[PDB]
This record gives structure tokens, sequence and C-alpha cells, in this order.
């Protein structure tokens, strides 16, 4: 797997693996038992002619040509814990989300779906939330969380919005959402944010469709007056 | 515009303008959208051993 | 033709299921494949044997192999037992009765764990299939699922109504309400699989796949939403193999508690749980020794957290045995010792017993009491055999030579010997002659219940086939070594006499029952015959991709079948060699063949647990029969042909003896049935002042709404347009409704809005004809809450796109 001629070799970790230092400076650091290169090291851009283990391996000092030196530390265990933590963390957001929608507590349901970035969840906190506030625009807690959301965070909601706008089904939804965050947020940081001018594209016809239809359904009901009229008569 | 597929892998958004997170849906859900999907593309010697 | 009947099985002491242990050492519930054992620990007998009925082989049985009995549950108070199948059924025995009391089938795969509730009323059963589903004894119905884990149940624990904690084989560990029938918390227990998990109060202990060994304190009442399952600490077993079991005792005169953690391994590792004083005292004892190591606060307290899985634990003993360990059970506690009671793999149940005092065990290692090995053998039966008198079975396999009463099926005698091969009995069935693969030919006599000779150098490899001729006095033998020894008996001890040598393998040696033919079978996929009389060359036949496996010859010395790997049965004539025909019996490898005595119909066994029964002259399989559940490795017939013997990798022996509404009018009747509810429920308000909706369990005007929806687009303006005059009025009347409901019709807004103009231009000049005044009022009030609704949304629409096309100026000055 070397490109050039290999000048160094080390064992570490034991017999498990083998560290080879190239002409090419590359560190290439294999599996004994299976010949398989886990992890390649580029700290240099000239041959190397020496290599120095210690701790079987947990410290390794490689020397450039040009006189360079990588002090590489052993670091697997704290990766693997920190993959491990972020997994732990993961876990816990998703049933704190579903919980919180059996509860019904919405406002932080959005905080918890919009980080695990769950369309249905997300779609089914604004639906049914929206529900209930026909029984400012959503709620005073709600709102407010819309308002603390980050660039990043507003990039991703936008995009939902635009797809859930295409949809006569789904547009009332949208409609209101993009209404909380104009509201609750300064217009000219919005239009600063990269990709909000080609998201609000899509919007702009979508939504004049929309207003075009049910402008017409008001009409279609003063069918009622004539009956009122009529058969007042 | 018209919506389109998934930018993120781990995303199904259909032209109906919902997407759809392969975490949060269920075993049974992602079941019949991966056969809904298939309907989509369809039409579209030693002793001891041989002893033993 | 007459059918073959299963009459009985045997051989199996547990299989690979569980063990429950019952007070009277008491009694053993053990697992046999399909049927379960009742074992008396005391004795070493079975006591009662449970097996549902419909024999292998009945026309009403069916063809497929019976699903064997994975796990065992006994409710102690009640006297039931249950047990699951793998194939995801649950029968409930009565256990008196010795019959089936309820059947339950919701699992699409083999059951895991079964545990009754504390009152004996609800049943909890955990299968591969990743499912738990609580059954209800009394209601024989399911009561719900519960469906999040990812993988098979290896363990859960439910000591009250309210919750359940799950362990699946995706590595997570999972807390369920069982009120509202979800998950409440959620951990990933072990890196990869979660096999163990034992409660006891709050103190939780879960095993991974490695040694570790994880600590979780349980505050069920935290609700917090987090930490009602919080990890403590953890600690090393010395097992690096997986620990598949955990099980909690306590000891009443000393509220002692101790625990075992059943290893894939032969050991079973014990602990003891230290008490809050020892704890205590150690805890202050591990502080000066660090104190006085100067070690400073922060570090000594950071110490104990480190060290805090040793406070609470005590390695207390481990148990070793000669088998891998397939289950284990805590029998009984008590202050002067401690027993336990475990199956193995191979086939056999150990009793052990822990004396201790106080910390520590008084011995160095377990007491081994008890055993029942009698009635098993350890290592599959690799070869088996009649006796002329059809009265006694010797069954040679690895390790020992067991002989068993047909009859009575209890084995009467043992004979230590090698890794045997073949076995066969001699004339007068007073002896018995085995060939080892090491080369060993060992002869037995029962009688003197020993060895009478053994020759250590008759082969220089396996002695891979053994047969003898018609008269008794002449042994033919194949070996690896490449090569056919002919031997005599003279008063009893064997002698050499010839060596055929040949040019490869030998894989098996038949006489003719005339004793002129002799069938050879080599590893280069031919049978080679000769002429007994002389041992001159005779006929070489062809056809077998694979070396054959098994040999016979007609009772009249015409026909002989071959048997090979290649699944193929070929049917051949010693008057040319010419093949007759070639069968597809079996899927896998065919071990035996053999011809039924004075007829040309022949059995044959193979890999796939199939023995079939063939038509000699027809060449058509006459029966399936499906008993065994794994490799039937050996096959003999009696001599009177009145059954066939069969023992398999399973450990078996098994003995078989010779016996319409249209859409749019649905919405009428919808719309006025939840229309009645509405006066009704208007009714009993004036006052003040049906079966099918609660079924529904939804408003009339939801149901009704509901309905609408359902109705196709494409025939809703006709359905609304078959609408009659006098209950389109009605339909109005649930408009109404609708809109005091100002959410509903929020959310399903437009849907009605059409369906009413569309009513109002087909029946416009009906409406204006209705004088009613209180319909004008109902009319009124329809819009000014409808055009507030509907003028809210444009509003809502206005304000987006005015600001929305401001964004776009902006940007658009900015950037240009």
């Amino acid at each position: 797997g070397h490109t050039n001629a290999v000048q160094r070799c080390s064992f570490i970790n034991k017999q498990k693996q083998l560290i080879s230092c190239g002409a090419d400076g590359l560190i290439k650091i294999w599996d004994c038992s299976s010949g398989e290169c886990l992890k390649t090291l580029d700290g240099h851009n000239n041959r190397l002619w020496a290599l120095s283990t210690m701790n079987d391996g947990d410290m390794i000092v490689s020397a450039d040509a040009d006189g360079v030196f990588q002090f590489w530390k052993d670091c697997t265990e704290q990766e693997i814990e920190e993959e491990q933590e972020k997994a732990k963390l993961q876990v816990e957001q998703e049933q704190s989300l579903q919980n919180y929608m059996s509860k019904g507590d919405w406002t932080n349901a959005f905080l918890l779906a919009m980080t695990l970035d769950h369309p249905m969840r997300l779609f089914n906190v604004l639906k049914r939330a929206l529900g209930e506030s026909r029984s400012v625009i959503f709620n005073e807690e709600l709102d407010q969380a819309i308002s603390i959301l980050n660039d990043e965070q507003l990039i991703l909601l936008m995009k939902r919005c635009r797809d859930w706008n295409t949809n006569a089904k789904t547009h009332t939804i949208a409609q209101r959402t993009i209404r909380c965050i104009l509201m609750h947020h300064n217009i000219a940081k919005l239009s600063e944010i990269p990709g909000m001018v080609k998201i609000v594209d899509a919007i702009i016809p979508y939504t004049q469709r929309h207003f075009t239809r049910v402008d017409n359904l008001v009409e279609q009901s003063y069918i009622l007056d004539y009956a009122l009229v009529e058969m007042d008569k | 515009y018209n919506v389109g597929k998934a930018e993120k892998d781990g995303e199904i958004r259909l032209k109906n303008g919902v997407a759809m997170s392969k975490e949060e849906l269920t075993r049974e859900d992602k079941n019949r959208l991966r056969r809904a999907l298939k309907r989509k593309r369809s039409k579209a010697p030693d002793s001891t051993n041989i002893k033993l | 033709y007459q059918r073959f009947e299963q009459a009985a099985a045997f051989g199996v002491i547990a299989s690979n299921a569980n063990c429950v242990w019952i007070p009277a050492p008491g009694q053993l519930i053990t697992s046999a494949l399909e049927d379960v054992n009742i074992w008396d620990i005391k004795t070493g007998d079975l006591v009662s044997k449970l097996s549902d009925g419909l024999p292998p082989g009945a026309s009403d049985a069916r063809g497929a192999k019976p699903a064997e009995c994975t796990y065992l549950e006994a409710h102690k108070d009640t006297d039931l037992l249950a047990v699951g199948y793998a194939d995801g059924v649950i029968k409930v025995w009565d256990l008196m009765s010795k019959t089936v009391l309820l059947n339950f089938n919701g699992h699409k795969a083999a059951i895991t764990l079964l545990q009754f509730d504390g009152t004996g009323t609800r049943l909890i059963s955990g299968s591969k299939d990743s499912n738990i589903i609580v059954w209800d004894l009394v209601g024989e119905v399911g009561l719900y699922k519960l469906r999040s884990h990812k993988d098979s149940i290896t363990g859960f624990w439910c000591q009250g109504e309210d919750w359940l904690i799950s362990t699946s084989k995706d590595g997570m560990i999972k807390l369920w309400d069982l009120k509202t029938h979800q998950c409440i918390e959620t951990h990933i227990a072990h890196t990869g699989e979660c096999w163990g998990l034992a409660v006891k109060d709050d103190l939780l202990i879960t095993t991974g796949t490695d040694s570790q060994v994880k600590i979780w304190k349980l505050d069920i009442e935290n609700d917090k939403m987090g930490g009602k399952l919080t990890e403590m600490g953890i600690f090393e077993k010395q097992s690096k193999q997986r620990g598949l079991k955990i099980e909690f005792i306590t000891n009443s005169s000393d509220k002692t508690s101790f625990f075992y953690i059943q290893n894939a391994d032969k050991t079973i590792e014990t602990f003891r749980i230290r008490k809050e004083e020892e704890i205590a005292r150690g805890l202050k004892k591990r502080e000066k020794r660090l104190k006085e190591k100067g070690l400073t606060e922060e570090e000594i307290a950071k110490s104990i957290k480190e060290s805090y899985s040793s406070f609470i634990l005590h390695p207390f003993q481990t148990i070793r045995s000669l088998y891998k360990i397939k289950s284990a059970s805590w029998t009984t506690v008590s202050s002067s010792k401690l027993e336990l009671v475990l199956t193995t793999s191979s086939n056999t149940i150990e009793y052990y017993s822990i004396p201790y005092e106080k910390r520590d065990p008084t011995s160095p290692a377990p007491l081994k009491t008890h055993t029942i090995e009698l009635q098993g053998q350890r290592t599959d039966v690799r070869s088996i055999d009649i006796s002329d008198d059809n009265k006694l079975l010797a069954t040679a396999s690895n390790g020992s030579l067991k002989i068993w009463n047909i009859k009575t099926h209890k084995c009467i005698r043992t004979f230590e010997c090698g890794y045997a091969l073949t076995c066969k009995f001699l004339p007068g069935g007073l002896l018995v002659i085995l060939g080892t693969r090491n080369g060993e030919l060992q002869l037995f006599d029962l009688a003197s219940s020993s060895l009478l000779d053994t020759i250590e150098d008759a082969h220089d490899a396996a002695i891979w086939s053994l047969d003898l001729t018609s008269d008794g006095k002449r042994l033919v033998t194949g070996s690896a070594d490449k090569t056919v020894k002919f031997w005599d008996f003279k008063v009893l001890k064997l002698h050499h006499d010839t060596t055929l040598e040949l040019t490869d393998d030998i894989l098996c040696v038949r006489v003719s029952p005339d004793d002129r033919y002799l069938a050879i079978s080599l590893l280069d996929n031919t049978v080679k015959v000769f002429f007994l009389d002389s041992m001159k060359f005779y006929l070489s036949l062809y056809g077998h991709k694979l070396p054959v496996l098994s040999i016979d010859i007609s009772f009249d010395s015409k026909m002989i079948i071959t048997s090979s790997a290649d699944k193929n049965i070929k049917i051949w004539g010693l008057d040319f060699g010419d093949c007759h025909k070639s069968l597809f019996a079996h899927q896998d490898s065919i071990m035996n063949v053999k011809f039924l005595p004075q007829s040309h119909n022949f059995f044959s066994c193979s890999k796939d647990a199939v023995v079939k029964y063939w038509d000699g002259e027809k060449f058509e399989c006459i029966q399936k029969l499906y008993a065994h559940q794994s490799e039937v490795w050996a096959l003999a017939v009696a001599t009177d042909g009145g059954f066939v013997v069969s023992s398999s990798h399973d450990h078996s022996i098994r003995i078989w003896e010779e016996t319409s509404l249209k859409a749019g009018e649905r919405l009428m009747e919808a719309l006025d049935l939840g229309i009645a509810e509405i006066e009704g429920l208007e009714a009993y308000n004036r006052d003040m002042k049906n079966a099918v909706l609660i079924a529904v369990n939804k408003t009339p005007e939801q149901y009704i709404m509901d309905t609408l929806l359902r109705i196709r687009m494409s025939q809703l303006e006709d359905a609304l347009m078959v609408m009659p005059f006098s209950y389109v009025l009605k339909f109005l009347k649930f408009i109404d409704t609708v809109m005091q409901n100002k959410t509903l019709l929020h959310s399903h807004l437009p849907l009605i809005c059409k369906n009413l103009f569309f009513i109002i231009k087909f029946n416009h000049k009906e409406l204006v004809s209705q004088k009613n005044e209180e319909l004008k009022l109902q009319i009124n009030r329809v819009k000014t809450e409808l055009r507030s609704a509907l003028k809210s949304t444009e509003d809502d629409l206005g304000f987006n796109v005015q600001g929305l096309k401001f964004v776009k100026q902006q940007w658009n000055l900015r950037h240009n």
C-alpha cells in the first residue's frame, strides 16, 4: 500500500499491529493479523529516516529529512469514549422526544425533533400545536423557542416549510410558521443568511397560488348571502 | 421549484412534499415504504466429514 | 401398504432449554426436544413425561419437524407450567392432569423468556422476534404488545404491574410503562449485545459480550424523566465469555443475598452482596489506607468511585464442570450451605452444593452430590444395531457404549470405549464388536459386563466400516488405511486372516445375506464388488458424484442400494451392475439406507433430519417421517422388520413401530346517525334548562367528518348530488356542529366549504322555499365564523407574501 520505499518498520500494540515509514512521508498503521492498513498519518512532506516508539507505541516520534518532528499520541480510548457519550446523548433525545409528544409539551418538543431533525414529528409538532392555538401565532412558549433559533437552525426550517408549502393539504401549517419567524426576528439578519433567498424564491409562487385560491372560496361563500336575502323575501 | 429526492441520505422525501427521517420511521412503516419503492422500480473429500 | 408410527422416544435428559426446579433435593423439570422431562434428583428416575400427542408418522401428523420447547416456567402456587416452543407458541400445561390448558400464538420466532406475574393471572413472553406480549390467562387473549426492541429479547424484569425493564440482543435496556404501553427510558447497556439482567430492589446488574458487568440503581419514582436507571460502577468477572443468566436469592435468616453469572463456558461465577455495615466498615477502612498513602481528599474520593463496584460485590466461588453449561438455577439457600442445579450441553443434570461460613466458603471447590447420566449419552451416537433376538439395542458413541432394552427403554449396561464408529451385535446377541477411530477393535460381553479383548494395531487409521458373515464366524472391516482385513473367531479372540489392499479410502463394507458378494465403497466415488468365496473382482459401479455412504443388498441378493453425499439414492442390479433408477431422495447427504427384511422396501436417513420409507419396486417414497431435530447419524432395522430404530444428533433414540353499501349512501346513514346524537345531546340540555359511536370512540361530528374524507373526490359530487333535500337540511345542521368546534373546522375547513357550496347550488331553489326562522339563524352563524375563519387565512397568506417580497428586494439591492 506504500507508494514509495518503506524505510522504517516497528511493531506497536504487542503482536497486534505494525507501523511503517515510507519515503513518501506517510505513516501507515497496519494490523499484523489481517495485514490491512488501519490508519494513515501524514504530518511530513519528505522522506522519513528515523522512527522512535515508546510504551508499545503509545508515543510515536517521527523525524523528517527536512528536520520536523511529529510526536503522535495514542488517543483511541479518548475518541471511543466520545462516540459512546454522543450515542448515549443521542439515545436520550428520542426517548425524551417521544414522551413529550404523548404528554403534549410541544414547545420543548419542537426543540428536540428539530435537533434530531425528525420531519414527521416536527410536522406533527406544528400541526397539532396549531390546533391547540385554534382552541401569539401558536403560543407564547413555542413562539419564543422559534425566536432563539440560530442561522443553521433557521436554514433547516424554511427547507421544510418550502416543501410543505408546495402541497395544498399542508401549506397552512407552513404559512403560520413563516409568519412567526418574520415577526420574531430581524429581517435584516434573515436576508444576510446564505440560502434564504434561494429558499425564499420558491415560497413566493406557491404562496401566491394559495392566495389566489381560498380567496375564490370566500367568493363561493357569498352564495349564502343570496340564500339569506332571497329566503328573507 | 419542485420537490425532488432526498439531499440527506437518511431521508425520504416524496413528491407530496413530506420528508421522512429513517430513524423515526418504525419498522412496519419502513417495510411498506421499501415495498412501495419496489413497485415503483418494478414497472419502471474428507472421510470424517463425509461420514459424519 | 401399512403405516409406520413413532412408538416412543428416549435418550434425552436435557435439551437446549432452561431448567425449572420445584421443591419437594426435589424434582427438576427439563426439556427433551418437543417434550418435557420431570426428573427426581434424588433417585435420578424420570417421574412423568409431558407430550401433547399426535405422534410423528400418523396420517393426521403434520409434514414438518416438531417445534422444540425452548423455555420452561412454572407457577408454583397455581401448579401451572408454561412451555415456549421454537415456533413462537405457548402451551400452558396442567401439571397434575398432564394436559394442555391454553394455547397462545403471537410470536413469529422461538420464545426466549417466559414469566408469570406474582398473582399468576398474566403471563409475559419474550421471543427472538423482538416483541414482548402480555397474555391474560383468565381471558385467553394477548392484552398488548411491546415493540420497541430491535433484536431478540434476552431478559426482562417485572415484579410489579406498573413497570417492566426489558433487555434485548441489540445491546439496549428499556423501561416500559404498562399503563401506557410505552417505553419511558432508553440506555445503551453494552457496546454489542446485552445478555444478562437481574434486579434486586434498586440494584440492577447486566452482562454484555465481554467480561464487563455493569451496575445500575433503579429509582422508579424519580420522575425526573431521567435517571430511573443510573450507571454506578463496572466490575470485571473472571470469565471472558458472555454472561447468559443472572438470578438472585436471599437467605431469610440472615438477609444474605447471592447470585451467579452463567457464562457461555463451563464456569458459573457466584457472588455475594456485602451488607451496609460491611460497606460502611469497608469504606472507613479503605479511607485510612489511602490517607496513610498520602493521597489528597479529592483523590481518595475519586478512587472510591473507581472501586465503587468492589464495595457492594464480593466474588464468592466459581463452579467448574466437565461440560459446557446450558442452564442453572438456585435450589435452596441456608446459612449452612448454598446449593445450585445446572444442565450441560452434553445431556446431563448436575447438582452442586457450596458449604460456607460467614464471608467465605469452607471448601476450595463445590461438592457435586448428584447427577443424572445413565439414561443418556454425552456424545452423539454414530452407529447403532439390533440384536438378532430384537430385544437389545447397542448404541456406540464417543467414549461410551450403552445397551438398551427396547421395551423398558432403560439402559442395561454401559462400557467405556474410544471414538467408536461402527458397532453391531453378534449371533445370539451376547457379544458386541466396535471399530474405533484410533484403529482399535474392541470386543465386549454383556454378561461379564466388561471388555474381552482389544486389538490396538488392527488398522493404521479409523475403522470406518465393519461387518460379519451370516455364519457369524468371519469379519470384514474397512479402514482409512486403504485395506480390508478378514478375521475369524476361535475359542473368544480375533485372528487376522488376509488383507485386501485397495487404491483409496474405504467408506463401507457390506456382505450379502447369502455370503456370496461383498460390496466395498471407496472414496473415489465408486463401490467395489467381490466374490466372497474367492475374493475375485466381479463388478464396479459408477455414477455417484460424491463418495458412497451406505450399501445394502436385498434379502435375495439381486438388488443393492447405494447412498452418497450427492443426495441421490441409486438402485443397482448385481446381474450386470446396471442402474435401474436413481432417486433424488433427500436435500442433504444420506447417511444410511437399509432394506426391510424379506422385502425390497428400504429406508433412508439423511442430515436433513428426515427418515424416508420407500418402495423398492415402484421407486416411490411411500411415507415421510419428521421427528428428528438434527442429523440422523445411524439407522437399524429389526430382523423381523417390525420396527426401525433411529438415533440423531439431538441425542434422541426414536423407534418407529409397524401399525353491499354504495358510496355516498353510507354518508346518508353516517350523516343521519350522528345528527340524532346531536339532537339527543341537545335534548338532554333543554330538559335540564349509540352503541356504534361508542365503538367508534369519536364524536358524531368527527365520525361524520371522517366518513366525508373517506369518500373519494371523484364520487363526492355525485354522493352530494344523491342527497335528499330533507337530508340536506340535516347536513347543514352538521356543518353548524362543526362550526362550534373551531379547531376541527380549521383542520379541515377547505373540504367543508366545497361540499356546502355544492349543496347550496344543488338545492338553492329548495332552500329559499324553506321559511323556518330558526333556519335563518343557523345559516347566519355559519358565515360570520366561516368568514372570520377564512379571513384569517388570507391575512396570514397576505402577511407572508408581502414581507417575503420585501426580504427579496433588500437582498437584491444589497447584491445589485
